[PDB]
RNA sequence: GCUGACGACCAUAGCACGAUGGCACCACCUGAUCCCUUCCCGAACUCAGAAGUGAAACAUCGUCGCGCCAAUGGUAGUGUGGUUUCGACCAUGUGAGAGUAGGUCAUCGUCAGCU
RNA sequence: CGCUCAACGGAUAAAAGGUACUCUGGGGAUAACAGGCUGAUACCGCCCAAGAGUUCAUAUCGACGGCGGUGUUUGGCACCUCGAUGUCGGCUCAUCUCAUCCUAGGGCUGAAGCAGGUCCUAAGGGUAUGGCUGUUCGCCAUUUAAAGAGGUACGCGAGC
RNA sequence: CCUCCUAAAGAGUAACGGAGGAGUACGAAGGUGCGCUCAGAACGGUCGGAAAUCGUUCAUAGAGUAUAAAGGCAAAAGCG
RNA sequence: CGAAAGCUAUUUAGGUAGCGCCUCGGACGAAUACCAUUGGGGGUAGAGCACUGUUUCGGCACCGAUGCAAACUCCGAAUACCGAUGAGUAAUAUCCGGGAGACACACGGCGGGUGCUAACGUCCGUCGUGGAGAGGGAAACAACCCAGACCGCCAGCUAAGGCCCCAAAUUCCUAGUUAAGUGGGAAACGAGGUGGGAAGGCAUAGACAGCUAGGAGGUUGGCUUAGAAGCAGCCAUCCUUUAAAGAAAGCGUAAUAGCUCACUAGUCGAGUCGGCCUGCGCGGAAGAUGUAACGG
């Protein structure tokens, strides 16, 4: 698997070596039964749009984003506890960390990237 | 506000109540004009003594005493009127 | 025939209708104690506030 | 195998209250009726009725019941259970002519 | 995943589960049952769970019945959203389990081998049960 | 004894199957001049009639195959008062639905006609 | 007879915005902080055992599912405070918990030794300095026996 | 504004609760007198079929009711 | 004497107005309430598949079994509501008028919607309490329980709750249970705690345990597999010598080997074995200023 972190955004790629397999959308068909957040994930929090608590004063951004990631992990342990095999996390490096001390299954990671270029539109 | 889930599925009408119902109940004195059953279509169908509106009302058509009864071969409830 | 009815709880935070058994019992206080005919309908009286009044 | 013993259940052991008493007292209420005349109702100790209950041939043979004097030939034509904790809570016997 | 294929409507009542199961209460297809003697609701996915262990325990040579289908829409609120501005969406399906309901039948199969699958599938269950055998009253 | 008309009632009255009925009555039935009918049609309606038949229908009788009706007991629920582990439970009053045993091939009234 | 006077008991025949330049009267009737209630979510633990582990479920890990505990994340509520309970981070100075990071004692081990892993006991002490960025964090450099996880108004501005 | 539910078997009864409609139409689609009965299914039949129209047999409404739903509808309120 | 925090409407929503509820005056006089008996209509609780849907299995859409539903009903209460008749009890009901206040309500029950059958959450219905209510109990504690304070008393009886000491009243009586300070937080689940109950299996033809001897031949059953030998998996599970011994219930091996077990005989001598049901216990059970989860 590749999950893709940004601050606004999470992808998980399903691949083998050099070729994307799935990219996990809604047309994925594996994502049916989630109960978390299906991929791509939007970052949608509170601070984001902005109804919330705790306004810019309070500087739980870090929090809110460290939140965020939690969530997005526990919808790639969803996905992963059917089709086990190991993960590469692609991101900026503050977003691969703040997923580093959040992920269920650490040790499930083989890889992380943090100089790979356009992770929201890209391919 | 993850999963997004907040769809409007926009609903929240409703009517005036029509107050409809039996008015007057069995072997109470009525007099003629008195609305004894509201309804919609024949609920209660009127016998003797008993008159029906253009909204399917029962009222007395003369003084006496209300009685319902099922009568008929489609086992029909009806309102009559017995002078008494 | 008569009957002695004594009120032993109070019915001051009973129902609407059970207060008024009471009253047409004729109690007004604890330990108030009434002479009534006993026909069934004083009977369904004491038996509407049973739990709060004693038939001697 | 097929012979079980009863006791008249009287008019004021009748209805839900005294039918739970009486299940509380370790007994199972039943009735017999059909046959040619009116039902009677009785009570079967629940401890030999579970154990007739156990034996399968009791549920297709000719039964005999002893209240405490008139005997009735009877059939088992119901049974009521606890839906859960599955003891037998009413019996029905059909007498046969 | 069990599931009704079309509702005559999306969303329902939360209700009340009050009773025992005075219907349903009886092994009717098997030889052998598993039956709840607690209530609450039955989750599609312990339906599916229980149905996978007991399936791999019997290991095609015994017949399941599956006596609960999950016919009640429960709605969940996402996070993060204030009380009220319309009911929630629906994220799953439970039945309606009272103290007394059979869940599981097994026939076709030794009652060691049966036993031990209805052992398995209580596991997955959100229920306090007891096996049960088929009597005919 | 039976037939017809009009009712009460509205399946314990119904359905199905079989049997009986033509002296009265009823029904088919004959003809379409006439009255009257048909978005065509004497099928239905209508008229004028008795050569024929109870075939159909109808009426009556029988039965339990279906339907319908339906206990007793138990269970569920429940008003009031109390308790509770919130599921329920106790006292008292009330009491189903389903199911079972069982029942049912209706019962009456006014008038006329043949016997 | 003439009103989508449709904000449909219809304010005028006739009507939009900005304010961080602001101002008054009020409200904890009502938000943002912190407390409180809750615990969905989160974290931690436990149950089952499909499996992985050469063999071998249970050394280690634990799919599908189930059950708790905490208050500890993201939330929900609007009970307290609007005749004022100063925000984040740093500095200084702390204090407690144990779900233990080191040191201490143990069982098991897929424990030869050395090193470990997991769990049990254990809170007495100890538990870095820098580069970057306001950061908390995080990345990194170099160390250390170790560089703990938390609560204390996310401890501490009538102490800076 | 109307219909159903929530609504706790009289009426009423809230939520930014769950679902749907209305802001018309008709001089006949109104009145009356007279007359009629639907949807389907099977069998037979030129083009002609899964389904056109014709014939037969079952068919208490599984139809219709200008229009949403509910209630009603054989004396039909349905159709001439 | 004594509310209301409701309905309707409102550029209304913390304002106001009509109605409801309070008071005062007058009229009227049982028209009122309670209960007994009694006349009604209902579609709720429950229930059920006859319709609308939905569900499973079998036979062959239909048949038969089998589930479920706010917007399904072939059914269907209790209550409640509307009437009648009749007692007794009672500071009634109704109408006309003067004066209001109130239209932020809260909790505990019950029935629900909403939420997570979360919230000291929210929205209705319905009861009680508070509001606007003191006293006693619940350690402390508007809304819980008992009970409605005119004033005075160094009199008596009781309610809820209590009676070893703080602290008034039993170190009261009878029968039993608990050993966990359980009582005096917490689940799935686990366990050979302990008491009781309804039944079973075996036993002086010697039961259960222990100990001694055996536990075998076809045969490495066939298939599979790199292997596959009782013991990865799949299909059988047959025969023989027997006193007994499984085509094996475990450990072990790469597969073998090996060690056991079931089972039988011997020794021993008297009760013993395993499930079910009920009561009370046990583990599961970690947090922050100080014991700190009986007020002591």
């Amino acid at each position: 698997y590749t999950v893709v972190l940004t601050r606004d955004k999470a992808r998980l790629i399903e691949a083998a070596n050099d070729r994307v397999v799935a990219e996990f959308d809604t047309d994925n068909a594996k994502q049916n039964n989630m109960e978390g957040i299906p991929f791509p994930i939007d970052n949608n929090g509170l601070y984001t749009t902005g109804d919330g608590g705790s306004d810019r004063s309070a500087n739980n951004e870090n929090s809110y984003l460290k939140e965020f990631f939690n969530q997005v992990d526990k919808s790639v342990q969803e996905l992963w506890g059917e089709h086990k095999m190991p993960l590469v996390i692609v991101g900026d490096v503050r977003n691969i960390s703040y997923y580093k001390e959040v992920c269920d299954r650490p040790e499930n990671i083989i890889a992380t990237v943090s100089n790979l270029t356009e992770l929201e539109d890209g391919n | 506000a993850h999963k997004k889930a907040a769809g409007s599925s926009r609903n929240g009408r409703d009517s005036n109540p029509k107050m409809l119902g039996v008015k007057i109940f069995g072997g109470q004195a009525i007099v003629a004009g008195n609305i004894i059953v509201r309804q919609r279509g024949t609920e209660f169908h009127a016998g003797a003594g008993v008159g029906m509106g253009r909204d399917h009302t029962l009222f007395a058509l003369n003084d006496g005493v209300v009685k319902f009864a099922t009568k008929g071969k489609f086992n029909r409830r009806y309102v009559m009127v017995e002078e008494a | 025939k008569t009957m002695k009815v004594t009120q032993l709880k109070s019915g001051a935070h009973r129902l609407k209708s059970h207060k008024a058994s009471l009253k047409g019992l004729g109690l007004r206080r604890i330990n108030h104690s009434v002479v009534v005919e006993d026909t069934p309908s004083t009977r369904g009286m004491v038996n509407r506030v049973n739990y709060l009044v004693k038939v001697e | 195998h097929f012979a079980l013993n009863a006791v008249d259940r009287s008019a004021e052991l009748q209805g839900k209250g005294a039918s739970r008493r009486l299940r509380k007292q370790n007994l199972v209420p039943a009735i017999i009726y059909g046959g040619n005349e009116e039902p009677a109702s009785i009570s079967i100790k629940i401890n030999e009725l579970v154990k007739a209950l156990e034996f399968e041939a009791f549920f297709s043979h000719i039964l005999t019941i002893t209240v405490d004097g008139v005997e009735e030939q009877a059939v088992i034509k119901a049974l009521q259970r606890h839906p859960a904790k599955g003891f037998p809570m009413h019996a029905d016997f059909q007498r046969i002519v | 995943m069990l599931q009704p294929k079309r509702t005559k409507f999306r969303k329902m009542h939360k209700g009340r589960n009050t009773g025992l199961a005075h219907r349903g209460s009886t092994v009717a297809f098997g030889q052998f049952g598993l039956k709840s003697l607690t209530r609450g609701r039955m989750t599609a996915r312990q339906i599916e769970a229980a149905r996978r262990t007991i399936t791999r325990k019997i290991k095609r040579g015994g017949k399941i019945w599956i006596r609960v289908f999950p016919d009640k829409p429960i709605s969940n609120k996402p996070l993060e959203v204030r009380m009220g501005k319309g009911k929630g969406p629906v994220e799953y399906w439970v039945c309606e389990i009272k103290p007394g309901k059979m869940l599981y039948e097994l026939e076709g199969i030794s009652e060691e081998l049966a036993r031990e699958a209805l052992t398995l599938a209580a596991a997955k269950l959100p229920f306090k049960t007891t096996i049960v055998k088929r009597t005919i009253m």
